[PDB]
RNA sequence: UUAAAUCCUUUAACGAGGAUCCAUUGGAGGGCAAGUCUGGUGCCAGCAGCCGCGGUAAUUCCAGCUCCAAUAGCGUAUAUUAAAGUUGCUGCAGUUAAAAAGCUCGUAGUUGGAUCU
């Protein structure tokens, strides 16, 4: 069992830690290659130019055809799906414009029907998607 | 009308047996709902605590019956919790109340601190051991109220218990058997010897004793 | 630097249930039955009991005979009686714990205009409190949550610069009297 | 049990088992209660009176209540010695 | 109770000169009248101010016993395949815990 | 008021019918309070944190009506804390669910029979 001493603390705190890293969450958060293999940078919301946009095919149950769009971010050039978040909203989107994208809301887990996406689009050309969705805004370009 | 089939409700039909307590000192089974029906009267409050379905796989084919977690409490009384099976809902819970007032314990209330008044909380920290669920029962200072999950917050309202910390264990999401457990500890409290009772016991006589002379004539 | 002062509380707590029947129930009828504009006046007396009884909880631990616990024992004690909750037949530390939450509610000062019978209904006895035509001693309290306390319920009056006061009718009879 | 006033604060007291002294729950229904009786000791001659021995669920179960019985009798000299 | 081959106690009867006593012949009918339980309880319409009443007998909006009987009334709206028993007959109080699991 | 202004506090006059001097933000399968309401699309568009809905009556889409929650605030993403007795000294586990080295010796480490008023 657990070693009971009164002269055993270094043991138990060095067994301590070195069981913290067999903890997936730990190791992710404290090493920290996900802290440089992540897109973001550590940020929640990114900024990029979109290059194209993707009809990605979406889980075998749910069949549907959803409309990511493929940008490339300003900060360090990473190509990023990210999925439009309402319908009809793919319309107000277009090739080469400013950005704003944030993740769906698992902390980095492609959300559901839809592989290889974990991002959605917020903002377009400094405005949002909600405020054209509504009949708020009127576009730039 | 309340037709008797035991010698026990023989006797508690008529007037013969004070209370109810006549029967717990002495652990007799109260086999009949309406023995309990009559004692504690229209006291006993109580509300289902779940119908979970069970689809039963039959030759035919599956048809589904519905078992009926109800809990019943005279309030700084007594609880019993009843699990009944039946085709219907409503005629699984019914089942479920008959069968629950034949499962009616006396719960022991007891004090945190120093003993002034009525009894509020359990008197020592018991458990409830069932089906790798382990519910803990922890005495409580005055007013906190219960800390727990919600279907032991049912039954530690129905218990007279006013105050108490709560420690659970396991896969509490089977509400059934969490439900048994915390409900195994109220009945623990009786099952548990503390020093108040470390004098030695008097035996009075079984009310099947004294009173047999009115069991001749029936 | 600045010569600012950052200090701040925040008052109420949200329930760790955020939505159940039971809560909802108790605290829409505890509104209704006192007339509050929203739950959050409900969960900061919550919060302020929570704190008086834990204070009283945290000094129960204490021995009888320890000399903070005598102190603010009695300084809680007063407290509570000055405010206008306990009485002084129930000057002991446990009696605290037999307190609840309409208790602390019904010294607001709309209830306590209500209840004496200044204004006619609870919510005109809030808006009353808030249109400044309510004072208390010889100051004009136009909030709503004023507690008020013992000694200083006996006087509460109608603000004599109001109509309801000594005089100077409103701005509607004023208009309504210079229609011909 | 009984507060500092005196009164006893209790809904009712629980028989302990004769044997080892635990208590006998309320629905320990495998218990049992002994009344075992005694004689006048000139004529052999039932007196009315009786002793009782309670013995737990638990104690009947193991195979040991017969033995709690008979050696409870020889403290009680209802049984004689040897 | 039930049985087809039964006892008859015709021997132990002592005295039964007029059998139709009127006290064994109660006219129950509860049905057509206004006192049956199973009848709608023509719905008021929703208060704003999200109660009804003042004082102490402010009845809530959710009010756990009214809650129930709604609950219990919706569940007489089920599938084909439920079962419920009589739940109206028995007064049903019955929560959400229990209710929308069943709806599940 | 103030360095002089501002803001607050005090005073004169004007200033109030809701069809306003008009309150938003999310949701209504469960988790979780709220609809088996109506019309359209028809596994398409979409909703969907999880399970899942939509393949011609959609309890989940889109609109409308109604309802709920919080209320001058309310969603969303990220990070982190409690729930986590899923890092376990308190306080986890190791036959079969992840797991006791093939076995033995052995240093450092850790713990060490009674016994003296």
């Amino acid at each position: 069992g657990k070693c009971r001493g009164l002269r055993t603390a270094r043991k138990l705190r060095s067994h301590r830690r070195d069981q913290k890293w067999h903890d997936k969450q730990y190791k992710k958060a404290h090493l920290g290659t996900a802290l440089k293999a992540n897109p973001f940078g550590g940020a929640s919301h990114a900024k990029g130019i979109v290059l194209e946009k993707v009809g990605v095919e979406a889980k075998q149950p749910n069949s549907a055809i959803r409309k990511c769009v493929r940008v490339q971010l300003i900060k360090n050039g990473k190509k990023i799906t990210a999925f439009v978040p309402n319908d009809g909203c793919l319309n107000f989107i277009e090739e080469n414009d400013e950005v704003l994208v944030a993740g769906f809301g698992r902390k980095g887990h492609a959300v559901g029907d839809i592989p290889g996406v974990r991002f959605k689009v917020v903002k377009v050309a400094n405005v949002s998607l909600l405020a054209l969705y509504k009949g708020k805004k009127e576009r730039p370009r | 009308e309340w037709m008797p089939v035991t010698k026990l409700g023989r006797l508690v039909k008529d007037m013969k047996i004070k209370s109810l307590e006549e029967i717990y000192l002495f652990s007799l089974p109260i086999k009949e709902s309406e023995i309990i029906d009559f004692f504690l009267g229209a006291s006993l409050k109580d509300e289902v605590l779940k119908i979970m379905p069970v689809q039963k796989q039959t030759r035919a084919g599956q048809r589904t019956r519905f078992k009926a977690f109800v809990a019943i409490g005279d309030y700084n009384g007594h609880v019993g919790l009843g699990v009944k099976c039946s085709k219907e809902v409503a005629t699984a819970i019914r089942g479920a109340i008959i069968l629950a007032k034949l499962s009616i314990v006396p719960v022991r209330r007891g004090y945190w601190g120093n003993k002034i008044g009525k009894p509020h909380t359990v008197p020592c920290k018991v458990t409830g051991r069932c089906g790798s669920v382990l519910v803990r029962l922890i005495p409580a200072p005055r007013g906190t109220g219960i800390v727990s999950a919600p279907v032991p917050k049912k039954l530690l309202m129905m218990a007279g218990i006013d105050d108490c910390y709560t420690s659970a264990r396991g896969c509490t999401a089977t509400l059934g058997n969490f439900a048994k457990a915390t409900f195994d500890a109220i009945s623990k409290t009786y099952s548990y010897l503390t020093p108040d009772l470390w004098k030695e016991t008097v035996f009075t006589k079984s009310p099947y004793q004294e009173f047999t002379d009115h069991l001749v004539k029936t | 630097p600045v010569a600012r002062s950052w200090v701040c509380r925040k008052t109420y707590v949200t329930p760790r249930r955020p939505f159940e029947k039971s809560r909802l129930d108790q605290e829409l009828k505890l509104i209704g039955e006192y007339g509050l504009r929203n739950k959050r006046e409900v969960w900061r007396v919550k919060f302020t009991l929570a704190k008086i009884r834990k204070a009283a909880r945290e000094l129960l631990t204490l021995d009888e005979k320890d000399p903070r616990r005598l102190f603010e024992g009695n300084a809680l004690l007063r407290r509570l009686v000055r405010i206008g909750v306990l009485d002084e037949g129930k000057m002991k530390l446990d009696y605290i714990l037999g307190l609840k939450i309409e208790d602390f509610l019904e010294r607001r000062l709309q209830t306590q205009v209500f209840k004496l019978g200044l204004a006619k209904s609870i919510h005109h006895a809030r808006v009353l409190i808030r249109q400044r035509h309510i004072r208390v001693r010889k100051q004009v309290v136009n909030i709503p949550s004023f507690i008020v306390r013992l000694d200083s319920q006996k006087h509460i009056d109608f603000s004599l610069r109001s109509p309801y006061g000594g005089g100077r009718p409103g701005r509607v009879k004023r208009k309504n009297a210079k229609k011909g | 049990m009984q507060n500092d006033a005196g009164e006893f604060v209790d809904l009712y007291v629980p028989r302990k088992c004769s044997a080892s002294n635990r208590i006998i729950g309320a629905k320990d229904h495998a218990s049992i209660q002994m009344n075992v009786a005694e004689v006048d000791k000139v004529t052999g001659r039932f007196n009315g009176q009786f002793k009782t021995y309670a013995i737990c669920g638990a104690i009947r179960r193991m195979g040991e209540s017969d033995d709690s019985i008979l050696r409870l009798a020889k403290a009680d000299g209802i049984v004689s010695k040897n | 109770g039930d049985s087809k081959v039964s006892i008859s106690f015709e021997n132990y009867r002592k005295v039964h000169p007029y059998e139709d006593s009127d006290s064994s012949e109660d006219e129950v009918d509860w049905q057509d009248t206004r006192d049956d339980p199973y009848r709608p309880a023509k719905p008021v319409p929703t208060p704003k101010k999200g109660f009804i009443g003042k004082g102490k007998d402010i009845t809530t909006k959710h009010d756990e016993v009214v809650c129930g009987r709604k609950n219990t009334a919706r569940m007489e709206n089920f599938a084909p395949e439920f079962q419920v028993g009589d739940g109206i007959g028995m007064d049903l109080k019955l929560s959400n815990h229990v209710f929308n699991a069943l709806k599940q």
